[PDB]
């Protein structure tokens, strides 16, 4: 073309993306804030589920959220172009100059980027616990708490993080012309080992995990176990209380269940908290669990096919800034967070339709299960807990809820 | 998984 460049070209394409993805984003938000403004009165349908009183401390809690996750969107928008525009990431790559040396040259690098990344969102993170959740009085958190907590946290990723990253990128420059194939094998290794490691030894240093007692809840769950054929090592109750009024459940293994305080507690009956297991045994009995694990080697072995394709493009590194030199690390951030942001959007809308769809069929295997009456009762008082609002505009729940609205599972559950 |  005697009109237009080439490397210029790329990396405006990418920018351009980035913003209609996000204005996409920022009109479905608009779209469900006019619902929580719109709707004032309580619908006849949800009439029975939640109360004015209720709705009303919903409607401002989504409100003041909506409102705060525009500016704190808009913020991370802005900076995001802003550094790119100005040329921030190939500027901090020369600071932390001056194959042994590449990856050294990328470790601190990493150490850098990750040190901004967590400073500049610390401020919003703040807000979010002690102005949001603390006006609606969900927070439990001090501010002692909530720094510990942020340093804890960084200290544990960074030791993570390096170990991981100088391997991984040690294994791209080291093998070949298949380094693909090796470097995608890694992070399959890596995955399973820290899938393992997390529960047992990384999250309890965050939150105090206690086994559950002994009693009425623990003897039923126990009968509900063996009744599935679940292999209970243990049952746990998160010290969830310490940081929010906000209620949930999970579960993990290679088996042993995880269950909040507050949902325990005010919270739900042991009826309800058994119907809500039923619904977590779901996800294990009709393999959900293995079904994602199958999609996430499945895409990682796809991005490191068309990485493996991409990487010897020296097009992709002169359009973001880097002229002089094409290094790794840089080209697993251009093409895995830039070229490849198309794909992971998509992939990310398919997964979301999918976790909906996986929710209903764990809801089924607990209407199955005969505690469908129970889990009806649970979902409505859980939403209660949670200020949850019962109304949500179509093409925003479509788009960002991986649950699907509550009144959809009520009447599945009905049915 | 989880609930909510
Ligand atoms: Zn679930």
């Amino acid at each position: 073309l005697w009109e237009m460049p080439a490397e210029k070209r790329i990396f405006g394409a990418v920018l351009l993306f980035s913003w209609t993805v996000y204005l996409w984003e920022t009109f479905l938000a608009q779209r469900q804030r006019r619902i929580y403004k719109t709707t004032t009165h309580v619908p006849p349908e949800l009439g029975q589920i939640m109360d004015s009183e209720t709705f009303e401390k919903s409607r401002l809690y989504q409100l003041d959220k909506s409102t705060f996750s525009f500016w704190s969107g808009l913020y991370s928008e802005t900076e995001g172009t802003l550094i790119l525009l100005f040329g921030g990431i190939p500027y901090l790559w020369r600071l932390s100059g001056r194959p042994e040396y590449e990856i050294t040259q990328s470790l601190v690098f990493l150490l850098l980027a990750t040190l901004f990344s967590a400073l500049a969102g610390l401020p919003w993170s703040l807000y979010n616990t002690f102005v949001i959740e603390e006006k609606h009085g969900f927070n439990q958190q001090t501010l002692g708490f909530f720094m510990k907590d942020a340093i804890k946290k960084f200290v544990v990723t960074q030791c993570i993080l390096l170990p991981v990253s100088s391997l991984l990128l040690y294994i791209i420059k080291i093998g070949g012309d298949y380094f693909f194939i090796y470097a995608w094998l890694f992070t399959l290794v890596v995955s399973l080992v820290l899938v393992t490691i997390y529960a047992d030894y990384i999250a309890p240093l965050f939150d105090k995990f206690t086994p559950l007692p002994e009693g009425k809840l623990k003897e039923e769950i126990e009968v509900m176990a063996k009744s599935i054929d679940f292999p209970l090592t243990k049952v746990y109750v998160v010290e969830g209380s310490k940081r929010s009024s906000h209620s949930n459940a999970y579960f993990y293994g290679f088996k042993r269940i995880v269950l909040f305080d507050t949902l325990l507690e005010q919270g739900c009956k042991n009826e309800e908290v058994l119907a809500v297991l039923g619904h977590a045994l779901g996800h294990w009995k009709l393999g959900h669990t293995v079904k994602n694990i199958i999609i996430s080697q499945m895409n990682s072995f796809l991005c490191f096919f068309l990485f493996a394709v991409l990487i010897g493009r020296k097009e992709l590194f002169a359009a973001f800034g880097f002229y002089d030199s094409q290094p790794t690390l840089i080209g697993l951030l251009i093409i895995f967070q830039f070229i490849f942001s198309p794909y992971n959007e998509v992939l990310s809308f398919c997964l979301t339709v999918l976790s909906r769809r996986f929710e209903f069929q764990a809801d089924a295997f607990a209407k199955k299960l005969g505690k469908a009456k129970d889990l009806y009762s649970a979902l409505i008082k859980l939403n209660k807990d949670n200020l949850g609002f019962p109304v949500s505009d179509w093409l925003f729940s479509m788009w960002h809820y991986s649950h699907p609205p509550l009144l959809e599972r009520l009447q599945a559950l009905k049915t | 998984c989880s609930i909510m």
